[PDB]
């Protein structure tokens, strides 16, 4: 015993890896032995980590990186007493179409405004996190959380948007759960019927001929707009976004991919 | 014998250069010094690819959650160290480890799900394809969000000992992994989760 093998490959299964990792590891024509990759994966990582001198996984870069990669949106810095608009980041500009200038040292009721704003008046006090939904912005949504230390916070975009997958024929074959709150019905309720069933008489042929189109695009997106019948039987404005692929498993012909947003 | 002692060695000089501070790289073990180590490289052999296609800290304190990565085969390619102020993990307990066993059973199945491009998991390359040539927002990006809610293991919870949390992001692919077929050749990147994941309160 010798009972723990498990242990023992998962090694071997990581030093492995790690061969693949270092650069000239993999590249040797000898397939080397544990110790020698060991050694080539010290050098390499002492080249990595560099001459000191804090350590950290990811450099403040990367880590804005990543949730910019996640999230969409930009970091904010205000006071109480004043504005006062004290810093503003580079990725503002993609999440508002508004430039960067326009922030440093102006009047923080520009792009906030209609009309309120007395919300943030008394949310600025102390009373410390301090999370809200606030007004921004038609040119030319905002969910920004943050804590007191003067604010810092992020502004960032709930689903308002699913996905579906269908025949040929435009019949629900996969119905994604966030349709339930995009749309009011859950995936068994449009599962079985055709896509045609849900859309308004006047949209229908549009419709029918976007997906006459999708094919012919073998694989390229096509948008189109049209009113979707929502489970309180209210007709919804929706760009429905879709392209087609040859499904393995079932060799079966052309399966339509859609992605349903309301506006 | 004498090997051995060179084997561990060398795994001490890894341990070393791990990216925590000791009070952490101590509590190590040899297999989580391997793991971390492996984790480590992953992340900057991406970074990597990224450089050559060519706060951060506050902003990370700013969310309510920790950011998430989640690779095509449900490896924990990097978790934000706030990660321990929702789920008590620390970013050790959890860098380069399999998601499935971080969350619920009932759950598992919907999470695989959210990982596939079109949440269509087998029970294919030639698409992807497509969507790598497209990228360098493209044509496929309103296919590639996500939203969903799952039951996360979480050790600061008394109860079930599980916190329901939110997952927002985009799938994107996880260059620099350096996957390889049996021929030899390198393997395309796969797609992976890049996410913000916050409790639902």
């Amino acid at each position: 015993s010798e009972i723990e093998r498990r242990r023992r490959n998962k090694m071997t299964a990581y030093i492995t890896e790690l061969s693949d990792m270092v650069p000239t590891c993999s590249a040797l024509a000898r397939k080397p032995d544990k110790l020698t990759i060991l050694r080539m994966a010290v050098s390499h990582m002492k080249s990595l980590r560099g001459t000191g001198n804090k350590p950290s996984f990811l450099t403040d870069q990367e880590l804005k990186h990543l949730i910019l990669e996640a999230a969409d949106g930009f970091l904010f810095i205000v006071s109480c007493e004043t504005g006062r608009v004290v810093y503003v980041s580079d990725s503002v500009t993609p999440v508002l179409n508004q430039p960067q200038s326009e922030w440093f040292g102006s009047t923080l009721y520009d792009q906030v405004h209609p009309d309120d704003v007395d919300k943030l008046r008394e949310q600025l006090s102390t009373s410390s996190r301090r999370s809200f939904i606030c007004r921004m912005r038609c040119g030319n949504v905002v969910h920004c959380t943050g804590y007191i230390k003067c604010l810092v916070a992020i502004g960032r975009l709930q689903p308002t948007e699913f996905i579906s997958r269908h025949n040929i024929e435009g019949i629900f074959t996969f119905v994604d759960h966030r349709c339930v709150a995009t749309v009011g019905y859950q995936p068994q309720e449009l599962l079985g019927k055709n896509i045609v069933e849900f859309c308004h008489p006047e949209d229908q042929q549009l419709l029918r001929d976007s997906f006459q189109q999708v094919v012919k695009l073998k694989g390229q997106v096509l948008s189109v707009m049209f009113r979707f019948r929502s489970k309180n039987r209210e007709w919804l404005w929706v760009r429905t976004s879709s392209f087609t692929f040859q499904n393995p498993y079932s060799d079966e012909i052309e399966y339509i991919i859609c992605t349903n947003t309301n506006v | 014998k004498r090997h051995r002692d060179r084997l561990n060695a060398e795994l001490d000089h890894l341990a070393s250069l791990l990216p925590f501070p000791p009070d952490i790289i101590s509590k190590l073990d040899k297999l989580s010094v391997l793991r971390l180590s492996v984790s480590y490289l992953r992340v900057k052999s991406f970074f990597q690819v990224v450089q050559e296609q060519s706060e951060g800290r506050l902003l990370l304190e700013s969310l309510n959650g920790f950011a998430l990565v989640v690779s095509a085969e449900g490896t924990i390619f990097y978790a934000s160290a706030t990660i321990v102020d929702y789920l008590g993990f620390h970013q050790t307990d959890v860098m380069h480890q399999n998601i499935y066993d971080y969350i619920h059973v009932d759950d598992r199945q919907d999470f695989c799900r959210q990982l596939h491009w079109a949440m269509d998991p087998p029970q294919d390359d030639a698409i992807l394809g497509r969507l790598l040539r497209a990228q360098e927002p493209t044509e496929y990006s309103a296919f590639l969000t996500r939203c969903f809610i799952c039951r996360v293991r979480c050790l600061l919870d008394s109860t079930s000992g599980f916190l329901t949390m939110q997952f927002q992001g985009k799938l994107k692919f996880l260059f620099g992994q350096k996957k390889k077929a049996p021929s030899g050749a390198m393997l395309p990147p796969r797609l992976s989760l890049f996410c913000i994941a916050a409790p639902v309160l």
